[PDB]
């Protein structure tokens, strides 16, 4: 009846205005996401903010979040936008019509961004883009694709889509069903923070804050240490994307994870529109309710790592 | 005449100074990787108003913009950016940074205000590009739009400073590396109002050593257009269009002077585009002046 | 230092303006200001004068109170 479908009111009571308060249990995270909000959508920068809420809606739009999608809107609309932009995206100038191939593979495939997507998106032309343009743009679309997955895994309360996006029936496929990142030759903070830092300083220095508010984040019931079995959750969701560590031993993975978390992580990711109350229920059982939620922003860090590193790692591949 | 002397306070060289469009300010920029402004008071004294680090390298060339925009200032550096600055009521903030260079970056210029808010950038890879401010309220929004791709490694350029209607949008960009064969080294770029592209119109064929600075001269009046070059000597040019794809120019010789013995270095016109000033390794500035028959003579000596 | 009960008294605000108008009859038009500015000091009931203001030509919206060139509203 509350903030969520599932957090019961009371735990909430005791424990965009929805999202905000579901979010808020854990306040040393808040802050920093509403930072990198605010400066990625608020402040002055390469892009107008038409063109920003309008990434945001048609990135929120893959994943079918019919909250952030309203949201966008809505404030695209009052900034100055333009209402027949809103019938559809054929009616939307050729140059925001570039992304929606990058959009898919970030969305659903990442290990399959390669230098020629970039190389055809810089090439010289009538409606190119600059290289600040568009590394704002890919930061802008990897926000918009966590947060709709996080909203979708949470079960948030409110208080079309088909024509914003093309291929509707894309999806995910199963990686086992191409050579493995190795993560030891391609880090995000030897490699990737250089690069975002001299290409977009602030939008770096935020992110990197953000980082490590979710790795500072303990367990409080949890029977080894807090240190561990987030270790193996994030190992896991990131061998789910094709990202394999060369030091962690893959063992312990079953030895740590309930064959029931396994489940709701991998839903909760790779396919966020299909999350039910069951499936939320089924996995620790006996548990504090503001663990659930914790489990779901280190889902959401790591999706963004690890799309964040593909792109860059094209990005560098092409400037060399 | 008479020449005071100024305390820079620079920790290394310094590589430019500009004037401002009312002609009461001054910037310089120096391989401390820093920025400078100098104002000028009633007594007729020079001081300084900011300091601040701009990049993180050094720092070749500054220039400013028409104060329709606003006060704005523009930069090139060793680690391969360009940065836009303007001043708030006083400090000066970052606006925008282009870095789409692979090389460093060796010269900027602001167009002529007719055309808008445009700026060209010039690398060491061979690549020149201009930029837009489509929205003049808001100075953090540039957009990309041409590439023009010579074969040599740039080192100047030059715009048009005409304001015709019978007049396309010009540039000029030169070269400066040594090679032991011969090839051109300064070419000229027109803009195509049919075709929406830029198209090379011209090439001096007749320049074979490296060159450091061109500029062309303030029309003013004119029907025709006046190019200087700083090689190893002094050379002045006339481009002279012909009664009509790219314009078809008459280009002519009118003066070459060696009076330096010497490499120049700079070349700087005046306000009405009639006296010519140069500078070179012997540590003098040079003007020259054109008669009614069209010879080009000295006029002044300045020494250090 | 009168309470603001007695200053809302509507004899005492005749009074005043009263007061006003003879200095404005005799172009007395300093005093006045000089008296406007110490009599809003002491007692905040009373509102300054309303005149025009300048308005945006695209929202309609009011200029007075980021370019300091541009209209803060749009
Ligand atoms: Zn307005």
């Amino acid at each position: 009846r509350g903030p969520s479908a599932f957090i019961p009111v009371e735990e909430v009571l005791r424990e965009v205005d929805n999202l905000a308060v579901v979010m808020g249990l854990h306040p040393d995270y808040f802050t920093s996401f509403w930072r990198l909000h605010y400066l990625l959508l608020h402040t002055d920068g390469p892009l107008a903010s038409s063109w920003r809420h309008y990434i945001a809606i048609m990135a929120a739009a893959r994943h079918q979040c019919s909250y952030l999608v309203g949201s966008h809107m809505a404030e695209f609309l009052q900034t100055g936008g333009d209402p027949e932009w809103l019938l559809g995206l054929h009616r939307a100038p050729e140059k925001l019509r570039k992304l929606s191939e990058i959009n898919k593979l970030l969305a659903h495939r990442p290990w399959l961004i390669t230098k020629e997507h970039i190389q055809a998106l810089l090439k010289t032309g009538e409606h190119t883009w600059s290289l600040a343009e568009l590394i704002q743009a890919l930061v802008l679309l990897t926000h918009c694709h966590s947060l709709s997955s996080f909203v979708f895994g949470c079960g948030i309360l409110p208080e079309d889509m088909l024509c914003f996006v093309e291929d509707p029936t894309f999806g995910y496929e199963d990686f086992t069903r191409p050579p493995t990142f190795r993560a030891q030759d391609y880090t995000w903070e030897d490699h990737g923070y250089s690069l975002i830092q001299r290409l977009y300083p602030e939008g770096g220095q935020l992110l990197d804050e953000k980082f490590q508010a979710a790795y500072s984040l303990t367990f409080n019931t949890i029977a080894v240490d807090t240190s561990v079995l987030r270790r193996a959750i994030w190992n896991y969701i990131h061998c789910v994307f094709g990202i394999r560590y060369d030091d962690y031993d893959y063992g312990e993975v079953n030895q740590l994870l309930e064959r029931n978390l396994k489940v709701y992580i991998k839903t909760v990711a790779c396919y966020p529109e299909k999350t039910t109350r069951r499936m939320y229920n089924l996995f620790w059982r006996h548990f504090r309710h503001s663990e659930k939620v914790h489990v779901n922003l280190l889902l959401l860090e790591a999706r963004m790592q690890a799309a964040l590193l593909y792109a860059l790692r094209a990005i560098t591949r092409y400037m060399t | 005449f008479v020449a005071r002397s100024i305390a820079a306070d620079h920790k290394d060289l310094i590589h430019d100074v500009s004037f401002d469009f009312h002609g009461r300010r001054m910037a310089t920029c120096s391989s401390d990787q820093s920025v400078k402004v100098w104002d000028k008071s009633e007594s007729g004294d020079w001081h300084c108003t900011a300091s601040w680090k701009t990049h993180s390298g050094s720092v070749w060339r500054v220039t400013w913009a028409h104060p329709e925009f606003g006060q704005v200032l523009a930069s090139c550096s060793f680690d391969r950016t360009a940065a836009v600055w303007e001043e708030i009521v006083s400090h000066w903030v970052k606006r925008t940074t282009l870095v789409d260079s692979r090389t460093s970056v060796t010269d900027v210029k602001f167009a002529p205000k007719h055309m808008g808010l445009m700026l060209a950038t010039c690398s060491a890879d061979g690549i020149v590009r201009i930029y837009e401010a489509p929205d003049v309220m808001n100075l953090s929004q540039w957009s990309l739009q041409h590439e023009i791709s010579c074969k040599l490694s740039c080192s100047c350029i030059s715009w048009n400073p005409s304001s015709s209607r019978a007049h396309s949008p010009m540039i000029a960009v030169g070269s400066d590396d040594s090679s032991p064969n011969a090839m051109a080294k300064v070419q000229i770029f027109e803009y195509n109002e049919n075709t929406r592209k830029y198209a090379k119109a011209e090439t001096l064929m007749t320049v074979t050593d490296p060159v450091h600075d061109i500029a062309f001269a303030p029309n003013l009046g004119r029907s025709f257009h006046i190019l200087a070059i700083a090689t190893k000597d002094v050379r002045i040019f006339t481009l002279k269009p012909v009664r009509k794809g790219p314009t078809k120019f008459e280009i002519h010789i009118v003066a070459q002077f060696d009076n330096h013995n010497s490499q120049v270095w700079r070349v700087s016109w005046n306000i009405t585009g009639t006296v010519l000033a140069s500078s070179g390794d012997d540590g003098c500035v040079r003007l020259w002046k054109a008669n009614y028959m069209d010879n080009w003579k000295c006029t002044g000596i300045l020494k250090g | 230092g009168s309470p603001l009960d007695v200053l809302k008294d509507e004899r005492v605000q005749y009074w005043i303006e009263n007061y006003r108008n003879l200095l404005d009859a005799w172009r007395f038009w300093h005093k006045r200001a000089e008296f406007d500015i110490h009599r809003s000091k002491l007692d905040p009931s009373s509102k300054p004068l309303a005149q025009v203001f300048v308005s945006c030509n695209f929202c309609g919206k009011s200029i007075s109170y980021s370019k300091v060139t541009s209209c803060p509203g749009c």
